[PDB]
RNA sequence: GGGGCCUGACUGCGAGGCCUGCAAGCCGAGCAGGGGCGAAAGCCGGGCCUAGUGAACCGGUGGUCCCGUGUGGAAGGGCCA
RNA sequence: GACCCGGUGAAAUUGAACUGGCCGUGAAGAUGCGGCCUACCCGUGGCAGGACGAAAAGACCCCGUGGAGCUUUACUGCAGC
RNA sequence: GGGAUGACCCCAGGCGGUAGGGGAGCGUUCCCGAUGCCGAUGAAGGCCGACCCGCGAGGGCGGCUGGAGGUAAGGGAAGUG
RNA sequence: GGUGGAGCCUGGGAGUGAGGGCGCGAGCGAUAACGUCCGCGUCCGAGCGCGGGAACAACCGAGACCGCCAGCUAAGGCCCC
RNA sequence: GCUGUUGGGAAGCAGCGCCAGAGAGGGUGAAAGCCCCGUAGGCGAAAGGUGGGGGGAUAGGUGAGGGUACCCGAGUACCCCGUGGUUCGUGGAGCCAUGGGGGAAUCUGGGCGGACCACCGCCUAAGGCUAAGUACUCCGGGUGACCGAUAGCGCACCAGUACCGUGAGGGAAAGGUGAAAAGAACCCCGGGAGGGGAGUGAAAUAGAGCCUGAAACCGUGGGCUUACAAGCAGUCACGGCCCCGCAAGGGGUUGUGGCGUGCCUAUUGAAGCAUGAGCCGGCGACUCACGGUCGUGGGCGAGCUUAAGCCGUUGAGGCGGAGGCGUAGGGAAACCGAGUCCGAACAGGGCGCAAGCGGGCCGCACGCGGCCCGCAAAGUCCGCGGCCGUGGACCCGAAACCGGG
RNA sequence: CGGGGGGAACCUGGGGAACUGAAACAUCUCAGUACCCAGAGGAGAGGAAAGAGAAAUCGACUCCCUGAGUAGCGGCGAGCG
């Protein structure tokens, strides 16, 4: 049981300490999280598959041949499931992938996200932007002068534009916003890096 | 936690069964290797043999109701004060509801067995025996609804 | 997705082919032909790798005899020498002594019918 | 689409909360012109098995 | 087989069983109510015994404390027979 | 016409064949199992006994709570009168 | 029963099987993994292989063809043999 | 006594409700049928897997996890094939 | 953003830089943010629709007591008969519609509140008009755990064509050279078609229905093998012959001898002279949706949980307790309640309830409080899986019925 | 001044099946579905209570979630709702 929050040097005063509740490395539970994960690349599916049955198919009813005496199996229509110009058995059908996960587990998943981020270290929330105008060059610098030299594919999660602006057009790293907070980024991101704004809400919603 | 990792716990099992191959669940398709399960069966839930169901037994319930519809009438739902000494103060319906039973149930009785906390207890309407227990120090609003 | 037959079939297909090479008309060329073939030929072994074993029995038997009669007795007699003497050895396979050394199959012989004096 | 209770079977036995199926004794609507008090007396409720858990599948939606 | 009183060819129940796929069929001491016959012990919930029979649904007559579509009462039902 | 030669060149059929006879056997009518008898390999023109030969998911019979046409003092309706 | 839980070894039993119940695996297509990794020094496909791993379904690996796509672990879906 | 792929209770999923030969005890039949119906048992079904019986579902022997150029046998055999 | 390097061709590999609100994607001789079209981001209409989203303009509407008692939608209300609508199938059948007969009244009126009547209430019929929220997709765009030329629309291609039918109607097959035509001058055989060189190309077994090129099927050449033979075509055991190896050893073939009754389906029973199949390739059958019920992985438990939709994204989520299951059951019901029903019954009996704890650990009050745990007393919510129900519900297949032509 | 004729689906009104289901089948189901006809439009219909139904209540209508497989309807069958 440790928890403990770190905080890149803000102005010019020194790297400050800040941590509360089962947040960090708490009890984790993968299982959890994999399901929360699913639902949401899940409910993100589109779900536009779709056949024509037999019943849906352009031909005709019309019996092709007699049902006897022509020495040839029997058939019906040509749009019979056989047959090559075929009609397809239970087929794909327009539908909805997209299930009700339930609230409460849509959060202790999103908090033991931010806890084995925390633990590992790869966590850190910051307050200041010196090189902010919205500039990729700008940031870029940014982070060498904060821990972050591109080897650790980032998730930034600030609920300033201005900053996303940059961050956003970089491979490693991972734009996003406040209240946009998932588990899915959280997961696929190294490093999470996330400011006091946006990490002011992360327990509004947790608890 | 990795990405690639979160993996479904230790009981998922996609494992459907599909019934076509040489060996496992197959051929004439897992179950089935008769006739008159092709396309469907009658039941059994209620149906079938061709003789009297089982629908020889015959309807007590004497008030299936008249075409007019169900009367309208005051539902009473009781509570036992063995739920109910779970908190203390006040205790009205409303109170009541959105905390445990109830639910918009209509009216509220009160009864239960155990002990009966020393207080006041807004109900509908007191069972006896189980109202004796309130005798030993405790409210007793009757009823409302005007 | 739509799991289209594709590669698959085509492969376990000419694996059977490969099983029934050497066989005669369609028993080589067509996997059906083949498919089949290959399940006689299956059982076929399976039996005879247990016939085999036999197999060698009756030959071996029937050279034993041939030895140990021209010789001077029968190999109803000559296993019975072998075992009542106590000798529960030579193995109707190993008998290949009335092949190599018949004067140590003879020994055995003249140590066998002695058994029974 | 959604399920539909059976009203026949609604209206003639009443599931208990074990979760056993009850319903009258049947042989008195009318047979009777003479059966031993004993006999037109006893009828109250009963069972059944293996035939009721076919019923309770009937009475979903009304549990 | 005959005689004298009689109505237990009871109401409310039913321990425990025979039988059995279901539901049916059958036996039943014992407790209460109010009785018959007997001095009493006691016996009587039809018949020496095994056939003389028909789920449910729909309706009819009684009864009855139950429901009565805003209320009272109805119409119509339910329950017991 | 058929038969031989040059020219063009189909069809139903088709599990795969390295496809003989006799006693016997076997789901009771075997080229294909057993025993014995015969028997070099490949064709061409013929004959039709067998391959339960081809063809047609028997037109007979039965079965299906199958279907249609027809009848009438079958039931139940309707046109019409 | 060992028990440094060591699913790695011992002791003794079982292991024909249709309809069927149950248990673990193999391959196919698409998705996350992926602004990543294989690639013209040669992809997927194909053609051979007496070699290597699995009981199997399969999987590797090598030569030839072919000339531009392919996609691990770990999981997820389904027009899946 | 009996620790057995025995039992007993609860629950999910079944398939099967066309059986066949043989022996024994019956009926039917003509103490005829590879007949027919019951009863006890067995085997085939599903053991057309292996040995014997010339061949041969059910008769004798015997329950086939794999491999062996090793041995003892069961039934049935030991003149040749 | 240039250069060197491999190559037919760099974007590959390599050295050193750079833009980025723009590292979507497509193309370029292969695989490129920085080379080409694009992208983020930001401008744009003389003309034609769109247009209270924003202001005007008017249209049009503007008042309360107290007395009369003049008007308040007619073959109508209403009643009866015949029907239809509604959950309502003759039912106790009202209500709303109306084909037929009869047939008022103007608020002390009249319709309704499921026959009817009496109370108590509700609303004003027989004249119209009425935005927005809802339904659909020929066309336009945008995404896809959508298909990839037997798929996907019937049609990727001059297809509702060819072709068939008198007609209604039916209804196809058919995509791919390469980076680039550089698509082969000319010469040789030939009437031509075809080919052989030369020539183009990195590649011509990429040469023009030309990438890939599978299997069936048809040929040439070679190795082993067969004309005294007998068989579901194989299998086992030796042996000859050919062949890669340094060799133990291994291939291909088949001469003898041993043993063998195809596959599938259906069957008491099939090699069966029962069914099905010429052979190869490809298409080809247990699915989804919503309820239900068991199992099972997690979440939380005197509880659990959202639905439509609203603010958010545009592969990011929240909110939303209407509502639903559970917390108590008995009875036909009134109803009573750890009870209840039958009953006269502090007889009986039928459904009912009575539900905990190994104990981690702890305030060090010589109290086990009581958190927590297996998850329960006890349940719900989501996932996955078996089976059930409604759906064409495993796929083919009728003879037939009906409607419009 | 207007109409006529056309328009994939959608829409309203006027007509309106049978197969099926009930394991036969008449009422019931399928079903006011398919289909024919008329009209209208980017929508259409509906629309300001002679409404609801028990609350000193509510206050156009359309539309979605609930209520609800409820209340009932039902050869009280199937099944409808």
């Amino acid at each position: 049981m440790k928890e403990v929050a770190v905080y890149q040097i803000p102005v010019l005063s020194p790297s400050g300490r800040r941590e509360l509740a089962a947040d960090l490395p708490a009890e984790i539970n993968p299982h959890l999280l994999w399901e929360v994960v699913r639902w949401q690349l899940a409910k993100r599916r589109r779900g536009t598959a779709s056949t024509k049955t037999r019943g849906e198919v352009a031909y005709s009813g019309r019996k092709i041949w007699p049902q006897k005496h022509t020495g040839r199996a029997r058939h019906g229509d040509i749009g019979a499931p056989i047959f090559v110009g075929g009609g397809v058995v239970f087929g794909p059908k327009p539908r909805d992938y997209s299930y009700t996960l339930p609230k409460k587990v849509r959060k202790k998943g999103l908090a033991m996200a931010v806890a084995d981020r925390a633990r590992e270290g790869k966590l850190l929330l910051v307050e200041a932007f010196a090189g902010v105008n919205g500039k990729t060059k700008e940031f870029l610098a940014w982070a060498k002068e904060a821990g972050l030299d591109g080897s650790e594919s980032v998730l930034l999660v600030t609920g300033n534009e201005l900053v996303r602006r940059a961050a956003r057009n970089l491979p490693w790293v991972v734009t996003l916003a406040p209240e946009g907070l998932n588990v899915y980024d959280i997961v696929r991101t190294e490093r999470l890096v996330m400011d006091l704004d946006a990490w002011e809400v992360f327990q509004n919603r947790i608890g | 936690d990795l990405r690639p990792n979160p993996g479904a716990n230790k009981r998922r099992k996609r494992v459907g069964r599909g019934p076509g191959s040489g060996h496992g669940k197959t051929a004439t398709r897992g179950h089935k290797g008769q006739k008159s399960r092709s396309g469907g069966l009658k039941d059994p839930r209620r149906f079938e043999g061709g003789r009297s169901t089982t629908l020889m037994r015959l309807p007590k319930r004497g008030m299936q109701g008249q075409v007019p519809g169900e009367i309208k009438r005051p539902r009473y739902q009781g509570v036992n004060l063995k739920d109910l000494a779970r908190f203390e103060g006040e205790v009205t319906p409303e109170l009541l509801v959105r905390a445990g039973l109830l639910k918009k149930g209509y009216r509220l009785k009160i009864l239960g067995e155990g002990e009966a906390k020393p207080l006041k207890v807004v109900a509908h309407a007191f069972s006896k025996s189980a109202l004796e227990k309130l005798k030993a120090a405790g409210g007793e609003p009757v009823l409302l609804e005007a | 997705p739509r799991a289209k037959t594709g590669v698959v079939r085509r492969r376990k297909h000419k694996k059977i082919l490969k099983l029934a090479k050497g066989y005669w008309g369609l028993r080589s060329k067509s996997f059906r032909k083949a498919r089949e073939t290959l399940f006689a030929a299956g059982n076929y072994a399976y039996a005879h790798r247990k016939r085999r074993k036999r197999d060698f029995r009756r030959l071996w038997i029937v050279r034993i005899n041939a030895a140990c009669r021209q010789h001077g007795l029968n190999y109803s007699t000559f296993i019975h020498g072998l075992k009542k003497a106590g000798i529960e050895v030579d193995r109707k396979n190993l008998a290949d002594l009335a092949v190599r050394e018949p004067q140590v199959f003879a020994e055995l012989v003249e140590r066998a019918k002695a058994a029974q004096g | 689409p959604k399920m539909k209770t059976h009203k026949g079977a609604k209206k003639r036995v009443k599931i208990t909360a074990s979760g056993k199926v009850v319903a009258m004794k049947t042989g008195k609507r009318h047979l009777n012109w003479q059966k031993s008090g004993k006999e037109i007396r006893q009828k109250g409720r009963k069972f059944v098995l293996a035939k009721p858990e076919a019923e309770r599948i009937k009475l979903l939606l009304p549990y």
